[PDB]
């Protein structure tokens, strides 16, 4: 009838599930821990929030398979992408707007204070498409290792980062079949899921055409944001 | 959108435009830093792009239920995809070209012409150049890409629900999901043996978009684009352009 899911893809999934929850927190309470001020919030905001992705991509299966620089290369190119990712998973439609518990940084007023206003509305478009989809925890993490293995240009083996990258799509896809009885509304779900995939490399490219906007202007990244996007 | 479907797109794509009446969405500026002695090269390649783009408006018009569309959205439609679709159908061409330890040299830009590896050196596009031919010709090959694949992936590029200022959204929505399910049922039918072949296809989209991404920074670099115009283009090309002849 509908192919059942193996049992090497629900421990995937339930792994995948586990620590998308304990990464989910931009915490260890390192927001106590850790016009220009406006600015700052989000640049250690988002430190705070990659290094969970970069955890999260570690402890990902076939990602201590592949060459150390394949792995840069993947993290410094998934990096900002997941970011959209994150940030649009906490969008709330009565309100129209992020709500990030620690709901400063990535608000309209601080993005407006430290110039970057102008990004707020392409963002939040794309809060409501993504929201319109009703990804539950599997499809956004399922997806966001799909993110992570995509093909990156200057990898050594890229051949090996699709073959492991296939593993999360054909579990996305079984996963899918087999919430919706082998439906022909799979495709469209599963199709429409990896549609993300392409709006996500727009998001990203503008991401880096602001590092380059910031250069210009000769306002600095912090360090770890200029290495992992590439000044 | 039950006329929708993969026949359709493919007696389609025999269909060829007539006499294009020329838009000029590409185009050599007044003042432009391409150097004085690559001007005429640039302008006529650029002559070229605009032809491909007019048969890609008369392309888009006569897809089953596109015209039904509110106008606004489908010269929002045809804004927001037409960059990617004149890579697509060129990595489509270069194919022919592949080997006809080194890269691909040759990128077939029209069925009469191509672009050599040397001339993009030399343009400062290399980068851009050997993607085309590796992230989309050599890996369309390598997947056994056919031209019902072909013509559905155009659709699913063109269909876009998230370009920002439809005015119906749900109606292009139900578009490309109806390409979703002709293209998974393509892919049961003829390509059974093949898994992950409906997501390999798809893979090949946001490979195309990065691409589609880094020429438009070249383009507005050389000041090419007359991005102010380009929907006023496409208003009067869907409106005023001749239908396509079939050859038969
Ligand atoms: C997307 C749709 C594409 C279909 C056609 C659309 C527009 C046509 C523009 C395409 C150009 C492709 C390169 C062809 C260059 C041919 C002339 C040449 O060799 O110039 C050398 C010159 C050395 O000068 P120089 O004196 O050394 O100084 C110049 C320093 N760069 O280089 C220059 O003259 C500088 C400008 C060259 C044209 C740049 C166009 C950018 C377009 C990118 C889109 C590419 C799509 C596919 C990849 C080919
Ligand atoms: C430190 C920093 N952190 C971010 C960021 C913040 C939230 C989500 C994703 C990103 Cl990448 N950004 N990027 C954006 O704020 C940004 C840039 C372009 C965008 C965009 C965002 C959020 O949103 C979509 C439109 O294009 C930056 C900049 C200052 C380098
Ligand atoms: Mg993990």
């Amino acid at each position: 009838n509908v192919p059942p899911l193996t049992a090497n893809q629900k421990s995937l999934i339930a792994r995948l599930v586990y620590y998308q929850e304990g990464y989910e927190q931009p915490s260890e309470e390192d927001l106590k821990r850790v016009s220009d001020m406006p600015f700052r919030q989000i640049t250690e905001m988002t430190i705070l929030t990659v290094q969970l992705i970069v955890e999260f991509a570690k402890g990902l299966p076939g990602f201590s398979k592949i060459s150390q620089s394949d792995q840069i290369t993947l993290l410094k190119a998934c990096s900002s992408e997941v970011m959209m990712l994150r940030v649009a998973r906490r969008y709330d439609a009565a309100t129209d707007s992020v709500l990030f518990a620690n709901n400063q940084a990535y608000t309209r007023d601080n993005y407006r204070k430290a110039g970057m206003a102008y990004v707020i509305e392409d963002l939040l478009h794309f809060c409501r498409c993504m929201y319109s989809m009703m990804m539950d925890n599997v499809h956004y993490a399922l997806l966001t290792a799909i993110v992570i293995f995509s093909d990156r240009p200057g990898l050594e083996q890229p051949s090996l980062v699709e073959e492991i990258q296939r593993y999360y799509l054909n579990t996305l896809r079984v996963y899918i079949l087999n919430q919706n009885s082998a439906s022909p509304r799979s495709a469209v779900i599963f199709g429409k899921i990896l549609g993300i995939l392409t709006e996500i490399r727009t998001l990203g490219m503008q991401n880096s055409n602001m590092c380059i906007s910031l250069k210009l202007k000769n306002r600095k990244l912090p360090p770890f944001l200029e290495e992992i996007w590439d000044v | 959108v039950q006329e929708l479907s993969i026949e359709r797109l493919l007696e389609m794509e025999s269909l060829v435009a007539d006499p294009s009446e020329e838009f000029q969405f590409l185009r050599v500026g007044p003042d432009s830093n391409v150097p004085p002695k690559f001007r005429a090269p640039v302008s006529s390649l650029c002559q070229i792009g605009n032809k491909q783009i007019a048969a890609l408006v008369v392309w888009a018009r006569d897809i089953p239920h596109f015209s039904q569309l509110e106008m606004e959205d489908q010269i929002l439609l045809i804004k927001g995809s037409w960059n990617e679709l004149l890579l697509f159908a060129i990595a489509w061409r270069s194919m022919e070209f592949l080997t006809r330890t080194s890269p691909p040299q040759l990128m077939c830009l029209m069925p009469g012409m191509t672009l050599h590896r040397n001339s993009a050196l030399q343009a400062g596009v290399g980068q851009i150049f050997d993607r085309v031919l590796s992230e989309l010709s050599l890996k369309m090959r390598t997947l056994r890409v056919d031209q019902a694949e072909y013509v559905a992936l155009k659709a699913i590029i063109l269909l876009n629900p998230d370009v920002k200022g439809l005015k119906n959204r749900q109606e292009v929505e139900v578009l490309r999901e109806k390409m979703f399910l002709c293209l998974d049922e393509y892919c049961r039918r003829s390509r059974s043996s093949e898994e992950g072949r409906f997501a390999a296809l798809l893979l090949r989209l946001p490979a195309l978009r990065s691409i589609s991404l880094k020429s438009f920074e070249h383009l507005f670099f050389f000041h090419l684009v007359a991005d102010t115009s380009i929907a006023g283009y496409i208003r009067d090309a869907l409106r005023n352009h001749a239908p396509p002849i079939d050859t038969n």
